[PDB]
């Protein structure tokens, strides 16, 4: 995954 | 009036920063964004010349807007009954680098060289005004689409830049440092510096390098990705676990994985036309 934070 | 001298288009989007609309002058056609911040929801006040009490993001855009940059300008500002309305540039195309990433993958270091380059000196000219960050990622930056310029935005969780110590923070945990997650207490500086670092291998990887505060702490840093030698030197001193190991911006940008950088625009015609 790749992701918002 | 706010109302009549703007023109209010789709929501961009909204999170801890608030929301943020696309937006029109009306007088000249000049794009701009729009955010609104709710008063509860500010944590950080401060004040102005005058000494009226705004939301320390005001205080601190002004600081760095005057003559040019790679930060986003504060054109404007207003006060409502229960939040604050700030008016900001618009570039136009623009994509944030966060969308850039998630479409392109890890980017191709001449590319990702060009834009680290000009987050540094992004963020030089911010310390150079007197303001911290304290948010830097790839979110927080946008792509000027035609000229290859990069522009820091949401100085919400920023601060008045000092030599002493912080012991508060409310930017992003997976940017923040071992000192943060362990002592909380950091300093500017060198805080900044490892944000850089997560930031870098970010843009030549695809992704962040570590999710939880052990792997933080730990500061191992594997690449999943081809990645030059220099450039792997660049970001595990700038992840190095003592902060003052940290190299300065000043030893970042003469780093040999620094040299020859692209300008904006050649940096658009090479990797942003199509
Ligand atoms: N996932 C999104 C959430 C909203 C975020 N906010 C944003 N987006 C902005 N611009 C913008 C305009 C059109 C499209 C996008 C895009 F595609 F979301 F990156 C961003 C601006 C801006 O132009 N000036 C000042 C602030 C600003 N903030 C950009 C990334």
């Amino acid at each position: 995954k790749r992701r918002r934070h | 009036p706010l109302e009549s001298q703007y023109q209010v288009g789709p929501l961009l989007g909204s999170g801890g920063f608030g929301s943020v609309y696309s937006g029109i002058r009306v007088s000249d056609n000049l794009p701009v964004a729009i955010k609104h911040v709710e008063k509860d929801r500010i944590s950080d006040w401060g004040e102005l010349p005058n000494g009226t009490r705004v939301p320390m993001e005001v205080v601190l855009l002004k600081k760095v807007s005057s003559g040019f940059s790679g930060v986003i300008r504060l054109l404007d500002w207003f006060e409502r009954p229960d939040s604050f309305v700030l008016i900001l540039e618009r570039p136009e195309p623009v994509q944030d680098l966060f969308d850039f990433i998630t479409e392109r993958g890890a980017l191709q270091e001449e590319l990702a060289r060009s834009f680290f380059w000009q987050v540094l000196e992004a963020v030089r000219h911010c310390h150079n005004c007197g303001v911290l960050h304290r948010d830097i990622k790839d979110e927080n930056i946008l792509i000027d689409l035609n000229r290859g310029e990069l522009k820091l935005i949401d100085f919400g969780s920023g601060a008045l830049l000092k030599d002493t110590v912080y012991t508060d923070f409310d930017g992003t945990r997976v940017y923040s440092p071992p000192e943060w997650i362990r002592y909380h207490r950091y300093h500017g500086r060198s805080a900044a510096v490892w944000s850089l670092g997560i930031l870098l291998y970010d843009m030549v990887c695809g992704d962040i390098p570590f999710e939880h505060d052990e792997e933080i702490i730990r500061g191992q840093v594997f690449f999943r990705q081809r990645v030059s030698s220099e450039c792997q030197h660049l970001i595990r001193w700038c992840l190095a676990l003592r902060p003052s190991d940290r190299p300065t911006f000043e030893e970042i940008q003469n780093h040999p994985w620094m040299q020859d950088v692209l300008l904006p625009q050649e940096t658009a015609e090479i990797h942003l036309h199509s």
